[PDB]
């Protein structure tokens, strides 16, 4: 279409047809940030990740159920289906 | 005879400042619309429609919520239940 547009206002998105001249140059910076962002984050998030299945033993969780029974018998609790 | 003293030398007031150029061509219809709106209460009266609205939202609607709130006061106790447990307290 290419209708005339008032070039006075400065928008954060650039405006109507932002085609600035050093786009070959400034893209060397932002992508240099972008890659430089991502690998910097991915290492930092690395010790915060974990494998879901198989983090502890079944023996630990079964002893936790044993501790549940020891707790619940001391409180004297009926089952969910007992009436 | 009784006029204030001659030692006043009073001057006319300014608003102080600059004539901003008028960035708005006001519509007299829109202006009298909004001026009709913001002083609605100075011409408000009682009709059947007024009475219908103030029947509902002033008396009937709070009485509906009062039938809700006091009758259902502390019934529900949704903390952790079981299949077969009562849900209310009454």
């Amino acid at each position: 279409g290419r209708y005339p547009f008032p070039k006075d206002v400065i928008s954060m998105t650039g405006g109507w047809w932002a085609n600035p001249s050093n786009w070959k140059l400034n893209g060397l910076f932002a992508t240099g940030i972008a890659v430089g962002l991502a690998l910097w984050v991915s290492t930092a998030t690395l010790p915060y990740t974990r494998r879901r299945e198989g983090i502890t033993s079944e023996s630990d969780i079964s002893k936790w159920n044993a501790a549940a029974g020891v707790w619940r018998e001391r409180h004297g609790k009926i089952s969910t289906g007992e009436a | 005879e009784l006029k204030p003293s001659s030692a006043i030398q009073r001057g006319p007031l300014n608003k102080g400042g600059w004539d901003a150029p008028h960035a708005l061509h006001n519509d007299g219809a829109i202006d009298r619309y909004a001026h009709w709106r913001t002083f609605y209460q100075e011409r408000f009266k009682y009709t059947r429609a007024t009475g219908k609205s103030t029947l509902i939202f002033l008396v009937a609607f709070p009485a509906l919520i009062g039938y809700v709130a006091y009758q259902s006061e502390g019934l529900f106790e949704f903390a952790g239940k079981r299949r077969g447990e009562s849900v209310t307290t009454r």
